[PDB]
């Protein structure tokens, strides 16, 4: 071509890739439990 | 003549740009609730 | 006659990585009660 | 005619990987509050 | 004037070419603490 | 400046 190389096919603005994986999760709550027999006998 | 300005070869990264390292996971699966099955 | 500056034919396109999933707080849930009944 | 061009090359928002994307918000849980002393 | 093909090559050797392990060792599971509270 | 400068 009158241009070697030449300006070309612009591009390299970079795909905003997915973010990775996700952090540290977990199902918002408190694993409580009652307690067990109260009065002992 | 010879080659007209090769641009890059259209691109020069192989492999970087690749895999780097395994991972270590979102987190080896948190075991349960463990410990005491107070009992008798 | 101009440089061949840039990249190949311009540049070459890519990705932006991507921020590794942002943390929460593993755990568990339930009601804590101190005892289920007293005996 | 003009041998070269693309002195910039194109439209490189970055030639690789720009900035890592928006990190999924991990749900947060809460401990384990489980079975409690019993006094009753 | 030529210009020739000096160019490094390899571009398509990293075409967002990821290895980074998607899911793997994801669950756990001790989690038996009193379950057996047997009496 | 012919064919190549001398590596591909």
């Amino acid at each position: 071509q009158g241009a070697p190389g030449l300006q070309g096919a612009p591009g390299a603005p970079g795909s905003q890739g997915a973010p990775g994986l996700q952090g540290a999760p977990g199902a918002p709550g408190s694993q409580g439990a009652p307690g067990l027999q109260g009065a002992p006998g | 003549p010879g080659s007209q300005g090769a641009p890059g070869l259209q691109g020069a990264p192989g492999a970087p740009g690749s895999q780097g390292a395994p991972g270590l996971q979102g987190a080896p699966g948190a075991p349960g609730s463990q410990g005491a099955p107070g009992l008798q």
